[PDB]
């Protein structure tokens, strides 16, 4: 049984995301009220506002941590075109202002030309890199050079998907056999466009990001996608947030020796769909291990889903809000 | 051997155990002891009788399971705990506050006595620092930190006494008193530091080390008859032996533990024997006092074998009670060595020992303890 | 897998999405994390309410429970000796091992029934909540047991029944309750329940009891006492197979039937038609269905009614049989209104031998992993599975396993466990361990000693680390630079050991001193992993040798690192400030050629400030008292030439 707890997130409007840290013991939550707040976890395991600040002049869609080697990291993304890198300063704030200032805005990204819709640090293994994806049709990849210095952040790649960009997912592989891979999808409403889901793969001849693949069954709006933690698999898992919630599999194929610089080609299943939202799904999330993925949709419901043994998916849960 | 210790498991890790002080004009066995926790949602310490039901059969085997008297919530991990006296517990915690919490015996309940929540920070940040170790000589009280200080508490004053600020640039893991007035502190560069505490500076007296690479230093006992006898144990699982008046380095370097050793301490009425516990799930006994049949002078008896180990020791030192600990003489030192617990605990956190008892916390969540440690 | 078509389990949240509020959501290690948002502002309120709560939803209550804990640590080691004793025992040696190994594992699930029991009735606000996990782990003992008789000693014809019977004693207590209060009657004979216990201890196969209670009612009647001879007698002779006899099935069954029709004689000739209960009593040792079933409140349970059935009309059933017999009993039982429980499909399933269906009914109903993954290893040493790999690449066995301890990873104090249970993982049990390891919470430098120890036992290198440049930044936050020096040097992390050495040397720049000095006279040959290290132990070794009067090797150690280009620029001057006092001594320690250098060091640095300085920073007062310094060094190495020359030129004759 699944227990539901409601928090008083006190938020003067809409909430478009929450985010967990890498320990589970803290969430960022952000609003069209143009504020993000953090909430810390107590050991009687209750929430409390911890902070609360304005961080854009418009709605703020999105929310991520960094990875904890890099310290107490936040970015967020909005409305008015630019994501926002915070640092929380862990100090001796005498103990008469505990309510608002730990958190130090350290740079502004404003080189995207309309709404910034999704913002996503990459595997540590990466570095300090921030995505940013906008409606503009352009993923910007950034990083910080130095850790010590969070104001500094260079623009290292520019990708055109020549579509609105809704939603952004780093593939987390380590594996040194696999570049590094994005997934872009897009919000698109045209019924003409196929394709709304794009994989861009990293080439380190052309030090490029190139368009590895782009799934052509996909043509409804994207809401979100999500790849999977790749524990030992040889291929990757993506899920796709549209009309339905999706699962593909993606097998690199061995690359012939023959094309001196091709971006990888794989084989595509997809191994799930499934419609038992009957609407929209706007969120897709895997546990650690990639085995279990939760969904959302407009039926007010988180949906869990898990291959068995025989890798045939099922619904193993549903939880509601009351 | 595995039937000397009464097992409770009691459901949460187990980082700290002491024994309630006994008077030295009572007959009375030690039957109260305190407990610390870490790494739970909610920690606590708990007080602990051991069960007396009267057993006037010689030959029933002793199955008398420890039962709580009581406990209060404790703010972060327990890092340290000691009795102050026979009413009072001081603890350190992961948030780097001193508690002194009072035992009211009359209706089996804990209450908060007096507390320094700010007693271990970081200069400049004032961001909290984990109370590492403390040690108590009633009234006072001294603890240290992973901010690198020292400070000195007395159980009545609201007040700090004195705090040593940049005592160490390293995290300090234990602390204990040489004198009233001189503590010894180990920290995670692999040394041993003496600090006068009437000393108006901040440098320490003496500095200590092993020669070569530096491991850190866990733990740290003081000999109670010979005050210038130190052990120390540390991230190798060695056992290091000091003469603090004798050089900078130690006098022996034992192994000890296949992994970190988190407690020593030397018995208190009885200092030929040692005991440890590691992060190996190990208990060692460590008997001194095979060298203690007083040398009866009689007769002669040859025979050679040659083992390498190279000590330049100078040949004047006059035959001054030979502290068993300090012996170097490889034909006369015949330590004893006896792993206490059955083989396969996790991590044992804590030991203590008075008079025939023996009280040790682990992170198998269980408490041993042993009534009856040299039968 | 077919895609389940069963509904997923809905769990309410008591108080979330309360006024058209959305929810937000962060998935944990094994948490989620709700939250309210208000996705969408239209309408500039400054006043909309602070979302007040954020939820923690856990998917395993089980294993923060303080009894269940002796549970997971008392398996973990009966787990980890059965893999060591893999290897050791072959054949019928090795069977009465796993069965002792299943009574070790149900020995541990008593004990933590028994200790919740006591809890329960000390406790009132959570006793219902130690009652439904005492009914959970009865119903996981319960099973076991069935799997231990059916799987794991593979009970044959004849020994089954005698299994069976005790597996029912041992889990339906009712009879020896009724007894009991029948008992502490001043009159036990005309006890409301006496007739009840009779035939409760018949129904069990427990004639010896029974007859001792009829003994009392043969003393008390005097009108029944020939009849009570009779009955005695027959519960008496009931023939009972014993696990060690040289009696064959063919000789019981042929002992068997000459009993009954002893049985059915003494009833057709009306012996027992004044007393109904000792007729009924002997109907029941025929096996009558009907009065068996009339006696249904008696026996609880539809395979209580089986094994009693079993018992007075099948006592030499096969194995292969049983399932059929299973589902006749629970129909039979549950022949109104009352629908099969999720218990009832498990014990089934076992009846038919379906081993991954009684696995899977057990995954669907329990919130925990622990009978499953237990169960199956336990089965797997028994070779019942055939090595069919799952679709992802892991056999049954390892799957189970790896969820339960990840499912351990996810508890502060457990996560030690769940290392053992991947070490016996052979394909994937390596890769989940450094996923898990590098998402530990290292709240302490004691959990992190620990975690590096497990890390460096597994020649994991890349989570030794990812753990020690976590443990550096978090000490780094904590303004501890000696702690987080010394975990940089542990994760060989060049680059962070540069980043913490140049914040050393600009809180020596503010402050005049180093915090951490025992530490940097310690580095050894770590020195060595940056050049910025280089140059701060180096420097701290200046100070030393300063401090120890040894001038002549402390300024040739103070122009070597000026002049090794291993100094940062910004730092140029503290070095040339620190050669103040040593070129202001009384005896010439600087050579006239070291001066030289020490002069060229100088203007190189007031090279770089010109070509730095772009125009419009000239006006703020820090430029005033560098170039005071500037002047005071320009004279005291003006000074220091000028008797080194003299001192220089007086020794060449």
């Amino acid at each position: 049984m699944f227990v539901a707890r409601s928090i008083a997130a006190d938020h003067k409007d809409l909430i478009h995301d929450v985010s967990f840290d890498f320990h589970g013991r803290r969430m960022a939550t952000c609003s069209s009220d143009q504020s993000v707040k953090v909430w810390d976890k107590s050991e009687n395991g209750n929430w409390h506002c911890t902070a609360s600040w304005k961080t854009h002049s418009g709605s703020v869609w999105r929310v991520t941590w960094a990875h904890p080697e890099f310290g107490q990291v936040l970015a967020s993304c909005s409305f008015d075109r630019t994501a926002a890198v915070w640092e929380e300063i862990v100090g001796e704030s005498n103990d008469k202002l505990r309510g608002q200032s730990h958190w130090v805005k350290r740079t502004t990204l404003v080189d995207s030309r309309t709404s910034v819709t999704d913002v996503k640090f990459a595997p540590k293994h990466m570095g300090l890199m921030l995505a940013t994806c906008s409606a503009d049709g352009v993923v910007r990849i950034y990083e910080a050079p130095d850790v010590m210095n969070l104001s500094q952040w260079s623009l290292q790649h520019e990708i055109s998907c020549k579509l609105s960009c809704s939603c952004i997912s780093w593939n987390p592989s380590s594996s040194r056999a696999h570049s590094p891979m994005i997934a872009v999808g897009s919000d698109d409403s045209s019924p003409n466009i196929m394709g709304k889901v794009q994989i861009y793969e990293y080439n380190e001849n052309t030090r490029k990001y190139a368009k590895a693949e782009t799934l052509m069954s996909v043509s409804d709006p994207v809401h979100d996608i999500a790849f999977a933690p790749n524990l030992g698999r040889s291929f990757h898992i993506l899920a796709v947030a549209t009309k339905d919630v999706r699962i593909f599999t993606m097998k690199p194929l061995r690359k012939e020796l023959s094309s001196s610089g091709g971006v990888t080609k794989f084989e595509i299943h997809t191994v799930a769909q499934f419609d038992n939202h009957n609407s929209q799904v706007w969120r897709v999330s895997w546990n650690i291990t990639g085995t279990v993925l939760a969904s959302s949709g407009d039926d007010g419901t988180v949906r869990l889903w898990k291959a068995n043994y025989m890798d045939n998916w099922k619904c193993i849960g549903v939880l509601k809000g009351d | 051997m595995a039937d000397k210790f009464a097992a409770k498991f009691v459901s949460h890790k187990i980082s700290r155990t002491r024994w309630r002080p006994v008077s030295a004009s009572s007959l009375q066995q030690p039957d109260v002891f305190a407990t610390g926790s870490w790494d739970n949602e909610e920690n606590k310490v708990c007080v602990w009788a051991t069960s007396d039901f009267g057993a006037t059969s010689l030959d029933e085997e002793y199955q008398g399971d420890p039962k709580q008297l009581c406990d209060i919530k404790h703010p972060g991990d327990v890092m340290d705990m000691q009795f102050l006296d026979k009413e009072r517990i001081v603890t350190g915690s992961s948030t780097g506050t001193v508690t002194i919490f009072r035992h009211h015996e009359n209706n089996q309940t804990l209450s908060v006595n007096q507390r320094w929540e700010q007693a271990h920070y970081h200069v400049g940040s004032n961001m909290r620092a984990p109370c590492t170790a403390i040690v108590c000589s009633s009234p006072e009280i001294v603890s240290v930190g992973e901010d690198g200080r020292i400070n000195c508490f007395r159980a009545e004053s609201r007040d700090v006494l004195r705090t040593i600020d940049d005592a160490d640039s390293s995290t300090m893991h234990g602390v204990t008193f040489l004198r009233t007035t001189e503590i010894l502190t180990v920290n995670s560069v692999g040394q041993l530091k003496l600090w006068d505490l009437r000393k108006q500076g901040n440098d320490p007296t003496q500095i200590f080390s092993v020669t070569g690479e530096r491991v850190p230093l866990h733990c740290v006992d003081r000999h109670p008859n010979q005050q210038h006898v130190v052990a120390t144990g540390g991230q190798d699982g060695m056992l290091c032996i000091w003469d603090v008046r004798h050089g900078k380095m130690p006098m022996s370097l034992l192994n000890a533990h296949e992994a970190e050793m988190w407690e020593v301490h030397f018995h208190p009425s009885n200092p030929d024997h040692l005991f440890t516990c590691s992060e190996d799930g190990s208990l060692w006994h460590w008997d001194a006092s095979a060298d203690s049949e007083k040398p009866t002078f009689l007769l002669g008896g040859r025979s050679t074998f040659n083992i390498s180990r190279s000590s330049i020791a100078p040949p004047n030192a006059n035959q001054s009670l030979a502290c068993a600990w300090l012996s170097t003489d490889p034909t006369k030192g015949q330590l004893e060595i006896t792993n206490l617990l059955p083989s396969s605990t996790l991590s044992v956190n804590s030991l203590d020992v008075l008079g025939q008892n023996l009280v040790c916390g682990t992170d198998a969540e269980a408490i041993y303890v042993t009534r009856r440690l040299f039968s | 897998m077919e895609e389940l078509d069963v509904d997923p389990a809905e769990t309410p949240i008591p108080g979330l999405g309360q006024q058209n509020r959305h929810i937000g959501f962060s998935w944990g290690p094994g948490d989620l994390l709700l939250y309210e948002t208000l996705y969408q502002k239209q309408g500039n309120s400054e006043t909309a309410a602070r979302c007040p709560f954020m939820y923690l939803v856990r998917s395993d209550e089980d294993i923060y429970s303080p009894v269940l804990r002796k549970l997971f640590n008392e398996s973990h080691s009966i787990f980890v000796g059965l893999q060591k004793s893999a290897e050791e025992a072959s054949g019928k040696s090795r069977k009465a091992q796993l069965v002792q190994v299943s009574r070790n594992y149900r020995s541990v699930l008593r004990a933590c029934m028994e200790e919740m029991h006591t809890l329960s009735e000390s406790t009132r606000e959570t006793a219902q909540k130690y009652i439904s996990q005492i009914s959970i782990l009865s119903a996981m003992e319960l099973s076991w047991n069935l799997c231990e008789i059916l799987f794991i000693e593979s009970a044959p014809a004849g020994p089954l029944l005698i299994l069976l019977l005790e597996w029912v004693r041992l889990h339906v207590c009712e009879v020896d309750n009724i007894v009991q209060d029948v008992l502490r009657s001043e009159k036990p004979t005309e006890h409301e329940k006496f007739w009840d216990g009779v035939t409760g201890y018949v129904l069990q196969g427990r004639m010896n009891e029974a007859r001792q209670l009829l003994a009392k009612e043969a003393s008390t009647s005097a009108s029944a006492r020939s009849m009570c001879r009779v009955l005695d007698d027959l519960l008496k002779k009931m023939p009972m197979l014993h696990t060690g006899g040289t009696q064959t099935l063919t000789e019981f069954e042929l002992k068997w039937q000459h009993w009954r029709e002893e049985c059915e004689r003494h009833l057709q000739n009306g012996t027992f038609s004044s007393n109904v209960h000792m007729e009924a009593v002997c109907r029941v040792l025929l096996g009558d269905e009907e009065v068996l079933l009339e006696k249904r409140d008696l026996m609880t349970t539809w395979y209580h009614f089986l094994v009693s059935r079993l018992l007075f009309k099948h006592p030499t059933v096969k194995p292969t049989e049983l399932h059929f017999y299973a589902q006749s009993s629970l129909d039979m039982f549950l022949a109104g209104d009352s629908c099969p429980e999720p218990l009832d499909n498990i014990l089934l399933a076992a009846f038919e031998f379906d081993i991954h269906q009684v696995i899977k009914e057990f995954s669907i109903v329990s919130s925990n992993w622990w009978f499953v993954a237990h169960l199956t290893d336990l089965l797997d040493h028994c070779q019942l599975f055939q090595a069919h790999n799952l679709y992802f690449g892991a056999n049954m066995r390892e799957f189970l396993l790896l969820d339960y301890a990840s499912g351990l990873f996810s508890h502060h104090s457990l996560w030690q466990l769940g290392v053992d249970y991947f070490d016996y993982c052979p394909n994937l049990g390596r890769e989940y361990l450094k996923l898990h390891m590098e998402r530990i919470p290292l709240s302490t430098e004691k959990k992190a000693l620990k975690a590096l120890r497990i890390c460096e036992q597994r020649q994991m290198t890349e989570q030794v680390r990812s753990i020690c440049k976590t443990m550096a930044m978090q000490s780094l936050c904590n303004r501890r630079l000696g702690s987080a020096l010394s975990w940089s040097i542990r994760a060989k992390d060049a680059a962070f050991a540069t980043l913490i050495s140049d914040r050393f040397l600009k809180e020596y720049c503010e402050r005049g001193n180093f915090t951490d000095l025992d530490l940097i006279d310690n580095l050894g040959s770590a020195m060595l992993l940056s050049d910025r290290l280089t140059f701060l132990g180096k420097y701290r070794e200046f100070h030393r040798m300063y401090s120890q009067e040894q001038f002549s090797e402390a300024a040739s150690l103070l122009l070597s690192l000026m002049t090794a280009r291993i100094a940062p620029c910004s730092f140029w001057l503290t070095l040339l400030l620190d050669a103040l006092p040593l070129l202001e001594q009384k005896q010439v320690i600087f050579s006239a050629e070291q001066t030289y250098e020490l002069m060229r060091c100088l203007e190189d640095r007031m090279a770089a400030k010109l070509e730095s300085t772009s125009p419009d920073e000239i006006q703020k007062q820090d430029s005033s008292i560098d170039n005071t310094k500037v002047e005071m060094l320009r004279l005291a190495l003006a000074r220091n030439l000028a008797r080194a020359i003299v001192t220089e030129g007086a020794l060449q004759e």
